[PDB]
């Protein structure tokens, strides 16, 4: 089994305390585009972001609080996260039912799919 | 010419004298598909 | 297409790079994996790692390909590959 | 010209008097009885034009008792209303001067006919006149193009109009009377101004042409 | 020229800074306009590259023409919405004038 | 070609299409074709190339 | 019973009744679209789907236009790039310069779609309408001269939420959507009718002017308003939680959260 | 036959156009009108419809569909559902006229029309949705249906040939878009005049969700004569492919408007010369002419010397046949000003509904009235024609195609007039 974790250099507590989740992101509700609901993506867990004193910007001692890997497949994800040592947690992904749909119902009649407006 | 004999109502007052002679409606099966 | 806003295409540049692909993909099958030409006349061979001496000498020393300058020579890391990092040399 | 937004008015509220009258309640009867079981939300149109015909213009308490009548949502009855043009949203003079402006009465100087109008009343075009007795209004062709200018007063058509003869028509309406409605330049209908073309020989009859047997 | 800030809280100035040097909150002013709560730029990460000027599209945020306006510390080039104000209102005429020489170029 | 290169600040202020441009252009900016590249010019230095 | 059509000249198997939106993305390809949504009944009226049918002299909508067997339908040919084009452009011809205003901007589906599949510059030369804002509660922030006309919000409020009090008044380029009367859209789903509407002409009212959709980092949570255990995702900025939006489970919220759990 | 536009008035369909008989029962019997109708339902729904495909019949509403394989599409097995038929009378297009002649003086005749095709659709009833301006004529068809009834022709056991059939008469609310099909079903069934998306098509699903068919007034009122006088004789008249007796609406700057019932492919020159004293001035001073309405195309008097008012001839002259409303324009016509009045009435009676027709049809208004003031470039010229071509055929209903048809027209034969007021506002200023 891949052990590169004495290799990457990542210090201890970012190798054993962390929690990576992989998972295909959620498609934007605000838009109908679903392009970005195709890879699989790799994040760590959120962490600790104070308020800095002087300007009041989001401070943070998290080095991985930015890291978003794209994996084309959960296969390839999973590996990953086992090479480097991570504490993986896998989301199968969620693909929309087939629905079916019908102009014609919007005028049915004997039925509630009848519309009132269009 | 006996168009100027027509009054607001005369179509409608028209439509109620044939409710007699009009036939039984049929059924959607409800009193409105919103039901 | 055509008009000022689009990039002319040069048909000859594309043609004699995919000759040239072929051949040295005939002369090298033993490393060669694949070899392509981009729209833009750009040729790139693919090797197995193990040809990375015979296919540089050969492209270096061969009297139809004297690619005696390294360009360049740089990684590319695709961590969702077996092989995440890809070896890339500019001839 | 005209807004699709209601607001709320001391003349015009959900709280102003509305209501059928048993006769007008019969009508409706009638008019849904025209249309099948379980659709009565067709008469929508029809009830509204009761009770435009009724009240002589459609405030918000009309259409929301129309709504309740046929049980249809009060939203479905403002779609309505505000879709088609002959229902008035606001109040109107007692006679509702509507003039085609379309091009084949352009074509015949409706212009002038619509200049006549606005000399007379002495009411721009969309205005009603102080007394309230008239309002003037340019419509779309009225499906008499072939009539020269025409105005649609209330639910009569005049038409092969002269300013001269909508003048006249005027003062026979502020007069109190009831000015005949058809063509105003001597022909009783679409036929040719002089002379008829077509059909002056006599209806050839019953059973002429009959082919083989049927 | 009313008196009233440009800036309309749109957050691309923000967004199109290569040097991540702009800070922008935003809440619906008093008045319901979007108004910044926020606008924080700090001198010491910026580039001076000016796409924060060419990005604003009521020429709210302007690189003006001062140039000698260095400090003893570190903490006074972190500027606020206050000192952007500021500076705006000391050197308006001159941007201005900058502005109206330069804008049919852009 | 107002997808690249932004449009005018007149034409961004008038046209609805010109401001969606310069919108995007300077938020997302313009989406690159997939592909790889080495372009090299003569610098004063010599050659100076960009593997993109 | 699955007929054959094909996408661009590839095979694909498809059910009968299958619309031609389905047979595209069946292959993977998203035609753009304003009025079509999964979950509400085709309307058809917003013309961007339009798509040009092999063999075929007519484009056909592709949100409601049933598939017939041997159909090749060519997403990307001249034609359907053409009737796309005009169609934004027509869409973009009264719309608004509202985008750095907008709280829908770099999120808009109206914007994306006119980067990808509309012109690059206008030639309206005239001038836009405007339409008066309507009040319809003090959740959704409406801004009717924003309004692309697609009824998502009206086929919605009468399918999703039972409530008949959004429509279409006036006809022509005045029509207005909302409300005839000043009557408040109160319902526990109405919330939603922020997210279904593609341009920024419904958007949350406490959401309002606070970010942008670029800059929020999504974490994907479970609401614990109700016991429906509806997943929603909090976009954080900064570390403040900005706004809650809905996760798609078609087992259990499908794509919706009531007003509370937003 | 090789030239048409002669017919004899014992041919005509339509012997009371101008109301110069009684237009109630009596006079309709008379005139021929329901002769052997009982015979005729007891024929059978397929003789009904191979007689109407003899014919030759093609829709009179402006499409020209085939009428015989049109109302066949109804000839199928009952799948539970009530079948109706809705009659057009709404009647929108500017310079259309015929259908208010129909109604106003020949009632009967579209009531055993209506009887006629809802036996051969094998229809429950009869739903004819009429103008609201017309309100008369609407009085007049009310008062023949109620003779009609009285008479038992129509009812329970129409005509006693065992057929129940009732005929309603639904008044219209002021919309022009109603007068699509599609549109129409929606106002009769309550709601806005908004024009369905086909498929599904009113022979499958239709008024109340049942199947339909809609037609033109003058399109069924033509069905019992055809049956009764024969498919052949109707196909005697006119072209091939073009056959029948065509009612036409003369407007515009003639010397005697009217409305005359010429046979079909009848020549431009001979029916506006003979029924309407040729064109003000003479012909030599003829502008131009709009043959079938304002959805139609116009053309200039250079085709209008030579051409046949039937759909295939007007068609090939880069118009259409329509409602044969031939609304002609005189040399002193602003022929700018009218078509841009005719995009403003489009304006007015949009739907808007479809996005290319509610925005590009008012867009289109706004390029026209500035191109009556002069106040453009001529570079906008070809911008409106590309504005036109992307409304036509990108749109739900034809209202699009019917707005920007005749913006095409008007830049196709009249560019240099546009041009030189172009240049005429410019010097100007
Ligand atoms: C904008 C528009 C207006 C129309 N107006 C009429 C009309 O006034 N009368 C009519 O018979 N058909 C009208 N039509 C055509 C109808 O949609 C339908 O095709 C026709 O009534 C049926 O003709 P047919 O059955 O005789 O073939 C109109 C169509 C459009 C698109
Ligand atoms: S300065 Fe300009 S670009 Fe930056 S947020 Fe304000 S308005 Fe937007
Ligand atoms: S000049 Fe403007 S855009 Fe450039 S780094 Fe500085 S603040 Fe950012
Ligand atoms: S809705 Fe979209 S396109 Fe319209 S102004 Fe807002 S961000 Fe721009
Ligand atoms: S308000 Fe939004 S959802 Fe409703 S019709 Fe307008 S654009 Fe569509
Ligand atoms: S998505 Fe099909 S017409 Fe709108």
């Amino acid at each position: 089994k891949l052990d590169i974790t004495t290799l990457t250099g990542v210090p201890e507590e970012h190798i054993k305390t962390r929690k990576v989740r992989i998972f295909v992101p959620a498609r934007n509700n605000m838009q109908s585009g679903v392009n970005n609901t195709k890879k699989w993506k790799m994040e760590f867990d959120t962490r600790e972001r104070w308020e800095n004193p002087l300007m009041g910007w989001s401070s943070t001692a998290d080095p991985l609080s930015n890291l978003v890997l794209t994996f084309s497949t959960k296969e390839d994800a999973v590996a990953f996260a086992e090479k480097n040592g991570w504490s993986f947690d896998v989301e199968e992904r969620k693909v929309p039912k087939p629905k079916s749909k019908s102009y014609g119902a919007n005028f049915s009649w004997n039925k509630r799919t009848r519309v009132s407006t269009k | 010419l006996q168009h100027h004999e027509y009054s607001t109502y005369t179509f409608l007052d028209l439509n109620v004298e044939l409710s007699k002679f009009r036939m039984p409606q049929p059924s959607s099966g409800r009193q409105s598909p919103r039901h | 297409d055509t008009r000022p806003t689009i990039r002319p295409r040069n048909d000859v540049v594309h043609k004699q790079l995919s000759a040239f692909g072929q051949y040295v993909a005939e002369i090298l099958p033993k490393y060669v994996q694949q070899v392509q030409v981009s729209c833009f006349n750009e040729l790139e061979i693919f090797i197995h790692p193990d040809g990375v001496i015979p296919v540089l000498t050969f492209l270096r020393d061969h009297t139809n390909a004297q690619f005696k300058s390294l360009a360049d020579l740089t990684a590319v890391d695709v961590p969702t590959r077996q092989n995440r990092f890809e070896i890339v040399y500019n001839l | 010209g005209a807004l699709f937004v209601h607001r709320d008015t001391p003349e015009n509220n959900p709280d102003t008097p509305f209501d059928f009258t048993p006769e007008n309640y019969k009508r409706i009867e009638a008019i849904v009885k025209n249309y099948p079981e379980g659709h009565k939300a067709a008469a929508v149109l029809p009830v509204l034009d009761l009770a435009q015909r009724q009240n002589g213009w459609l405030p918000i308490s009309a259409m929301n008792k129309v709504a309740e009548i046929l049980q249809v949502p009060p939203m479905r009855v403002y779609e309505v209303a505000t879709f088609y043009t002959m229902y008035n949203r606001k109040p109107v003079g007692k006679y509702h001067i509507q003039v085609c402006t379309t091009t084949p009465c352009m074509l015949r100087n409706s212009d002038s006919i619509l200049e006549a109008i606005q000399k007379k009343l002495g009411i721009k075009v969309g205005e009603t006149t102080p007394d309230k007795l008239f309002t003037l209004i340019e419509v779309e062709c009225l499906g008499a193009c072939v009539n020269a200018p025409m105005v649609q007063i209330n639910d009569n058509y005049y038409e092969d109009l002269t300013p001269k003869d909508i003048e006249e028509i005027i003062d026979e309406l502020k007069a109190g009377k009831i000015p005949k409605p058809g063509p105003r330049s001597g022909r009783f209908s679409c036929e040719p101004a002089g002379g008829l073309t077509s059909l002056t020989e006599p209806p050839k009859g019953p059973g002429f042409g009959v082919q083989a047997g049927l | 020229p009313s008196g009233e800030e440009r800036c309309i809280a749109c957050k691309l100035c923000e967004a199109v800074c290569p040097a991540q040097a702009i800070t922008i909150e935003a809440e619906p002013r008093a008045d319901g306009s979007r108004r910044t709560t926020r606008y924080d730029i700090d001198m010491t990460k910026c580039i001076y590259c000016g796409f924060c000027q060419e990005a604003c599209p009521v020429d709210a945020i302007v690189e003006g023409p001062n140039f000698e306006f260095s400090t003893e510390t570190h903490e006074e080039l972190l500027y606020n919405k206050e000192k952007l104000l500021n500076n705006g209102d000391k050197w308006e005429a001159e941007i201005a004038a900058n502005i109206q020489a330069d804008y049919l170029y852009r | 070609d107002a997808k690249v290169s932004p449009p005018k600040r007149a034409e961004m202020k008038t046209s609805m299409e010109s401001l969606i441009h310069h919108f995007k252009l300077y938020t997302e900016g313009y989406q690159v074709p997939p592909g790889a590249t080495y372009t090299a010019i003569e610098a004063p230095k010599g050659e100076f190339g960009v593997y993109l | 019973n699955l007929i054959e059509v094909f996408v661009d000249g590839q095979s694909v198997m498809v059910e009968p009744g299958t619309t031609v939106l389905q047979a595209c993305e069946k292959v993977g390809m998203q035609i753009p679209r304003f009025c079509y949504h999964e979950r509400l009944s085709v309307a058809g009226n917003c013309r961007m789907c339009l798509v040009e049918i092999e063999k075929a002299p007519k484009v056909v909508a592709a949100c409601a236009m049933p598939v017939m067997k041997g159909w090749n339908i060519l997403t990307n040919s001249e034609k359907s790039k053409k009737a796309r084009e005009g169609v934004m452009e027509f869409l973009l011809a009264n719309h608004p310069l509202d985008c750095p205003i907008c709280d829908q901007g770099g999120e808009c589906d109206l914007q994306d779609q006119s980067m990808m599949f509309g012109s690059d510059r206008s030639r309206f030369l005239e001038g836009k309408r405007a339409v008066e804002d309507k009040n319809i509660g003090p959740l959704v922030k409406t801004i009717m001269t924003r309004c692309i006309q697609c009824t998502r919000c009206i086929r919605f409020a009468s399918e999703i939420a039972g409530v008949d009090d959004l429509g279409t008044t006036g006809r022509g380029n005045d029509m207005q959507v909302g409300t005839y009367i000043e009557k408040m859209f109160m319902s526990e789903l109405s919330g939603n009718i922020i997210d279904i509407c593609p341009v920024g002409a419904l958007t949350s009212k406490p959401y309002a002017f606070t970010a942008r959709p670029w800059e929020t980092r999504k974490t994907e949570s479970i609401d614990v308003m109700d016991a429906v255990g509806s997943n929603i995702v909090v976009s954080t900025r900064t570390g403040e939680v900005m706004r809650i939006l809905p996760r798609m489970h078609e087992d259990i919220n499908e794509e919706w959260i009531s007003d509370k759990t937003r | 036959k090789t030239s048409f536009g002669s017919l004899k008035d014992e041919d005509r369909i339509f012997t009371n156009l101008y109301g110069r008989h009684d237009w109630r029962l009596k006079g309709a019997q008379s005139r021929g009108d329901w002769y052997k109708t009982k015979e005729i339902l007891l024929k059978g729904p397929d003789w009904i419809l191979g007689e109407v495909k003899t014919s030759g019949l093609r829709g009179r509403g402006g499409a020209g569909f085939p009428t015989g394989l049109k109302w066949s599409f109804m000839n199928k097995p009952s799948d539970g559902r009530p079948k109706y038929l809705v009659v057009n009378a709404d009647e929108g297009e500017p310079g259309t006229c015929k259908d208010r002649e129909i109604i106003r003086h020949d009632p009967h005749k579209l009531v055993e029309g209506c009887l006629v095709g809802g036996r051969a659709m094998g229809a429950r009833a009869a739903y004819i949705y009429i103008r609201g301006e017309f309100y008369n004529e609407a009085s007049n068809l009310q008062v023949a249906i109620r003779e009609a009834y009285e008479a038992g022709l129509i009812g329970k056991n129409a005509c006693g040939s065992g057929y129940d059939f009732d005929v309603f008469v639904v008044r219209g609310a002021g919309a022009y878009i109603c007068g699509e099909e599609t549109a129409l079903i929606e106002s009769i069934e309550g709601k806005q005049g908004k024009p369905r998306l086909k498929p599904p098509f009113p022979a499958d699903v239709g008024v109340f969700g049942c199947p339909t068919t809609v037609a033109n007034v003058e399109t069924v009122a033509v069905s019992p004569t055809i049956c009764r006088r024969g498919g052949a004789w109707f196909a005697s008249f006119g072209r091939e492919r073009n056959s029948g007796t065509k009612l036409f609406n003369i407007s515009g700057h003639v010397n005697h408007p009217c409305t005359v019932e010429e046979e079909m492919s009848v020549p431009l020159k001979e029916l506006i010369e003979k029924h309407a004293g040729g064109v003000i001035g003479g012909w030599d001073n003829l502008l131009a002419v709009i043959p079938g309405g304002s959805s139609t195309p116009l053309i200039p008097k250079s085709v209008c010397e030579t051409v046949l008012m039937d759909f295939d001839a007007l068609v090939q002259a880069q118009t259409g046949l329509g409602t044969a409303a031939v609304i002609v324009m005189d040399r002193s016509t602003d022929i700018v000003k009218a078509i841009a009045r005719l995009i403003e009435f489009y304006k007015h009676e949009s739907c808007g509904q479809c996005t290319p027709c509610r925005e590009g049809v008012d867009w289109m208004n706004k390029v026209m009235a500035r191109f009556v003031k002069g106040d453009a470039r001529p570079a906008e010229i070809d911008s409106l024609w590309e504005i036109s071509k992307q409304i036509e055929g990108h749109t739900i209903c034809a209202l699009g195609d019917g707005a920007a048809w005749p913006v095409q027209g008007l830049i196709r034969h009249f560019r240099p007039e546009l041009e030189e007021r172009m240049q005429q506002f410019a010097l100007q200023h």
